[PDB]
């Protein structure tokens, strides 16, 4: 693309400057000018890409529910199409954002990722990117796009049973992402609640396996579970 | 809005 | 522009809109738009111009700051061209938004601002964004862009005090950015520090003049001037 | 940095 022509290691480190300056619409165009070289990514590499696009459409997923909520209000004196227009077209960039990640995630990044650490990780953003676009649609493709949202979580939590320990913190992440999926998404508040609770009975039992620093890792993820089911029970 | 990473 | 087939009002409106969603680079395209329907502005319509475009080079701002600073240290292990690069990326488009804004001053806000409220507030303006070039400026060019904001604002200041108050906010700004500029841009900080006092205390005197909402308007830029005089002494 | 309006 516009980064055709850049050296993989450069934009690499061009990332890693645009996060320290914030700068996160620049830092995820780097990283998928690092993904189209296409060589697989390291796991630095890989929470580079993360981050990006998560900064990237959680600032547009905010400035959607902001225009969402006065469009509902216009809607319960008339004042235009304007309001309609504008959420639009912030729904239509979240929605060409999220196309553009799963895009590298189907082109190639699941494909070449054996490990179960890598694959695992590449299904939940699958996951993650559908639940955003199943966040903003209205229309006939609702169900599929949420079923879409699934099955990429569903395959992800299969393999991270198997082949990760319960402490593991894309294991825990991925749940914790799942379990949010079935309360906002599939509405099921008992199957979010439940996967939530196991999930964190489950890591709790296996911190004693751990070194200082994973045991930070794994139980700063276990908060938000644990803060995810205060907010639901 | 509920936790996600 | 991309905004010409777009209402007037309809580009207000969403400008207003961005504003809440937090989406400043669309707030300042819808100004620019608005700006180049060729009609005045009202205040209000001034004032969303300049929050859009100073949120946008703020923020342009504070990342080559971070990006200038890795560059220096890095000039005290070499890592090659990226970080010199990646700075002058952002520093360019940061004086693209510069000279946007400036082209907008130029045609043609500022020859059709008759009154002196209008016409202060577009000359501090012109400070301002060639105040934005002046930092980032290192050649050939350096003393003339720091010469044009000085001209500028020293319009605006002479426009100011035969025709406002002295606790009017748009004297006030005024006189804090143009202080900001004897410090910060001309090595002038006794210049600074005059400007900041008198202005201060002119603005002190003038208070009782003043209604309760005033009042308050004038008092939160007047804190600002005491703020940066005890950065200063 | 100091304070700007
Ligand atoms: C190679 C790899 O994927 N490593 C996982 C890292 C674990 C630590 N970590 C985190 O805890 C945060 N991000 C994250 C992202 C995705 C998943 Cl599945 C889990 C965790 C980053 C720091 C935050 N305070 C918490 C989440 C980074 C990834
Ligand atoms: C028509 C017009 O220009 N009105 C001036 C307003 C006065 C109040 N105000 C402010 O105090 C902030 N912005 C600002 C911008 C430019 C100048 Cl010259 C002065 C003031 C906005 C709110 C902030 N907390 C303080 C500065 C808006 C403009
Ligand atoms: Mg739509
Ligand atoms: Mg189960
Ligand atoms: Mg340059
Ligand atoms: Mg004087």
């Amino acid at each position: 693309g516009a980064m055709g022509s850049m050296e993989r290691a450069s934009l690499i480190q061009k990332a890693k400057l645009a996060e320290q300056a914030e700068r996160y619409e620049d830092m995820a165009a780097f990283m998928k000018g690092a993904v189209e070289k296409g060589e697989e990514l390291s796991c630095e590499e890989r929470n580079l890409l993360s981050v990006a696009y998560k900064n990237v459409v959680g600032g547009q997923r905010a400035a959607w529910r902001v225009l969402s909520s006065i469009e509902q209000k216009s809607n319960e004196e008339e004042k235009g199409p304007e309001v309609r227009e504008y959420r639009e077209k912030v729904e239509t960039e979240l929605q060409g954002v999220c196309d553009t990640v799963l895009g590298l995630l189907d082109s190639h990044l699941i494909k070449e990722a054996g490990d179960a650490e890598s694959r695992v990780f590449y299904l939940k953003m699958k996951g993650d990117y559908y639940r955003y676009l199943a966040e903003v649609a209205t229309g006939d493709d609702k169900k599929r796009i949420i079923d879409s949202a699934r099955s990429a979580y569903q395959e992800a939590m299969d393999i991270s049973k198997k082949e990760m320990p319960p402490t593991n913190p894309i294991r825990l992440g991925l749940a914790l992402n799942f379990s949010v999926f079935h309360y906002e998404i599939a509405n099921s508040p008992e199957e979010a609640i439940s996967l939530a609770k196991t999930t964190f009975d489950e890591a709790m039992a296996d911190l004693h396996t751990l070194s200082e620093d994973s045991y930070k890792d794994s139980t700063l993820i276990m908060q938000l579970l644990r803060d995810n089911l205060t907010l639901w029970t | 809005f509920p936790a996600t990473v």
